[PDB]
């Protein structure tokens, strides 16, 4: 069963390219501003602490 | 009465170093981690 008309490898592939993308955005920004807690997004009581 | 202006308006020298350096540091931690991800988008043209 080869179908040309789709190819569904490629999708899978490309969700776990989305994945990784994220985890390295939050490592750069951690190290580039010197602090974990950088919006409400990350701890909501921590902030207000 | 110069004691107590004195108090006022003087500047610690301890802090301010401590600040330098603190500054100092980050902004060249900075600046390696800019290099670093500025170099994130070539491996796309690999994939064409």
């Amino acid at each position: 069963a080869q179908v040309i008309n789709t190819n569904s490898l490629s999708l899978m592939t490309q969700n776990n390219l989305n994945t990784s993308q994220s985890a390295l955005n939050t490592a750069i920004q951690r190290l580039s501003s010197g602090l974990r807690i950088n919006s409400a997004k990350d701890d909501a009581a921590g902030q207000a602490i | 009465l110069s004691a107590s202006r004195s108090r006022i308006q003087d500047a610690d020298y301890a802090t301010e170093v401590s600040n330098m350096t603190r500054a100092q540091i980050l902004q060249q931690a900075g600046t390696s981690v800019l290099a670093q991800a500025n170099q994130t988008t070539q491996n796309v043209l690999s994939l064409l």
